[PDB]
């Protein structure tokens, strides 16, 4: 549902 | 390459034709820029994904200004403003 | 074997997980059942995607009949009534 | 062969593409069909244009059945349903 | 001459009489002035047009400051203020 | 020739132009047709004058049908429904 | 004398009476002042009219700040902030 | 002759001018005529008067149709359904 | 004495009792004192009729400032920012 | 005599006069009679109690028909349609 | 003692037990703090009474700054911000 | 006994007293009676949970009457009509 | 150990699993994080229950500042401005 | 419908 | 229908 | 639809 | 219906 | 859908 864009 | 997490194949992860062939789905483009601020993601970027529509966003564009705010709304159900 | 629109690749075919384990995107739920009415469509169905929402859809759970008129809804973009406010 | 009322040339008469090669602008649409009932017009049909919307559309879509009302809004300029708040 | 996107000839581009005689359509009066601001497009302005009310208008009057963000929403669907 | 209330002259009745040369303004209209049913007037009917709008209309499409029921709206001014948030 | 737009004569340009003996239609008492701010117009006040309720008033008043806005508004056909 | 419940004065019973020389105040209509069927009453009506408007008006143009209901709304101050938002 | 608008008689000019015995009809209250602000008028108040819920005011209440703006709303009728 | 919950007291049982001489506070008012249809309660009335505006009323007037219904809304607490906004 | 209104006895002034034995009516601890702010009443806090919802509260949470503003819309019909 | 879903134990099976002595939470209330009907549940009673207010509810109190449907709306998340604007 | 105040049992308070498996009912999240800023809890902070939603929130996120108010506004019936 | 409080 | 608190 | 006062 | 975290 | 004015 939430993360760090890469 | 990637998983897709909508179809579960290993993929070389094409531009989305799921509106027509040259149209995303609003979804598959939320992943690259955000459809508050429409910028596009810039690595490191804070992001979250609303129960609701479907699309990631930038935590700030939501007034979500750290990874605390973030995991809490996350874990308990985020309801982005678009669709509130 | 299934083609996935979203990412170009042949698929087994296996349940969307793009919102998380236990849910489909609505997109690719609608694919199977209406989203108006919460029914698993026939082959004889007439179904449209509102442009908005990206949802596949019965024409009738939105007053559409026949072709003619959803032929006519898609000439200008479909909106459909869940997003219209 | 077809007279542009936009652009003021004679044309073949070839499907508006204003919006994208996919899609009508709704004013170019609604000249072959009702962007209320989504249905193509009849040679008998009483018909009227939107001064809001640029949109024809037809007189019963919009409860006015005669000759006679059409003109009379058309005195005082034709505001349609879709456009009032 | 130009292309008229609405018929597919080659054109005078004339003012548009679809309205009336001395009135345009919506539409194609967008090409010369913004709805929002009513001003004349100045040379380079950066424009996009709404899929709803198929009216062209400048980025900056809907809050779309870069090219990035006006391809980003361009590209998924573009649906301006007033239509909203 | 009839008299204009608006300037006071006497005229050969000519259409107001006053929107436009293809436009009567909305109070100039209702003298000849209902801005409510868009039906021109009967010598029969009873008729009254909203002073928000200052527009004519039938009793009847604003749901007064008596000589008493209009004498009852004028004592304290007739606000029409189309006037009415 | 003046043209009347309402009925085509030649006019003294009296006072209209078409609300009552006393009262004026809004379309006529905007020729004098403005429906907005209630000022008499100045000489050289800059005036448009709506098409929905038929009044003339200031451009100002209406975040019209130039002839061209104005222009550009009331060819495309100008819809007042009163009637939307 | 009348009492002005207004001033306290006895008066000859003169149609209000308060609003303007054509124009009763609301308040002093509702008197003659009920302010929502905008008929005359009747010797036999019911009738009560909002603590918001001032207006008297027909019990049954509020659904309040015996002396209970409106012996029970005067117990707690009578708002008229024109003055609820 | 004066005479009372409503009753058209010379008049002592008591204390309004339409409500009750103790409360004025909101008309009658509005000579004495503004129903905008809840201030007793002070002499030479400028003050304007609503012709809905017929009611004086203070002009500067409707942000009516001057004797020009209070005369061009009152000729043309004058609806109070409640009854809108 | 009666026991007042406001205040503890025991009392002949007079009027409330908390809003004014002329008028009972609603809650007090809403003990013989129904704030929404405003009829006086028979023996027989199931009613309950509005945790919002403190006010008794017919469980009828409120689509609540059985005791099973009102015991269900007061596990939860009872928010009446006229304090639902 | 003092007199209840509610019942007209003399009176212990126990607290209101009609919502539940825990919880008072609005109007009852409407007495005590403003339903506004919630601050318990300081002696000498200027209050008045909403004729609908039947609370007391602060003169100034109703941006009622004087006795002359509170006297008036008392007087005429005080209908508070909650309940409007 | 029963297992509590909130807390992991097994408990006895007492009263939820979240909100307060007297008052079930919303969630827990809505285990044995439908907070849109509030009658008791049926052992035959297709029930479904909305992901945004937490409570249990009747299908058909929801327009949902078929296995099918109740199916369909889990693969998507299910927002009840009461949280629904 | 903890009572649970659900289902009155001695308890070892484990996550909350009413909504599935990984997903606390908003109540139960609540008492571990503010459902208006989406911050956990710090030890002393004044928080208060809502009885339409049954969550817990900080007091300063509904614009009670103190004590005071907290016990003012809990005693006669909080309704927190989501649930208005 | 408009004058000076006197 | 006003007073200060006492 | 435009003019100045005059 | 009020309390401090702890 | 995006252009420069020309
Ligand atoms: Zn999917
Ligand atoms: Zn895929
Ligand atoms: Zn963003
Ligand atoms: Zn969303
Ligand atoms: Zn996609
Ligand atoms: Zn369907
Ligand atoms: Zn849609
Ligand atoms: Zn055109
Ligand atoms: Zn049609
Ligand atoms: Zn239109
Ligand atoms: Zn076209
Ligand atoms: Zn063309
Ligand atoms: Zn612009
Ligand atoms: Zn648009
Ligand atoms: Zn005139
Ligand atoms: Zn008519
Ligand atoms: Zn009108
Ligand atoms: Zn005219
Ligand atoms: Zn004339
Ligand atoms: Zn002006
Ligand atoms: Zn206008
Ligand atoms: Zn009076
Ligand atoms: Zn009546
Ligand atoms: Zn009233
Ligand atoms: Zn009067
Ligand atoms: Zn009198
Ligand atoms: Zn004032
Ligand atoms: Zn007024
Ligand atoms: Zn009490
Ligand atoms: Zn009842
Ligand atoms: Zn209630
Ligand atoms: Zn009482
Ligand atoms: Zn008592
Ligand atoms: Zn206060
Ligand atoms: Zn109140
Ligand atoms: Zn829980
Ligand atoms: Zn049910
Ligand atoms: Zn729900
Ligand atoms: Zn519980
Ligand atoms: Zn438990
Ligand atoms: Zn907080
Ligand atoms: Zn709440």
């Amino acid at each position: 549902g939430a993360k760090r864009h890469r | 390459s990637v998983w897709c997490r909508h179809c579960g194949a290993t993929s070389a992860g094409l531009r989305c034709e799921w509106q027509n062939n040259y149209t995303q789905c609003a979804p598959c483009a939320s992943l690259s820029s955000c459809p508050v601020c429409y910028r596009n993601y810039r690595e490191e970027d804070l992001i979250l994904q609303c129960r609701q529509c479907d699309r990631w966003m930038h935590a700030v564009c939501q007034n979500l200004n750290t990874e605390e705010e973030v995991e809490n709304v996350a874990d308990i159900g985020f309801d982005c403003s678009m669709c509130r």
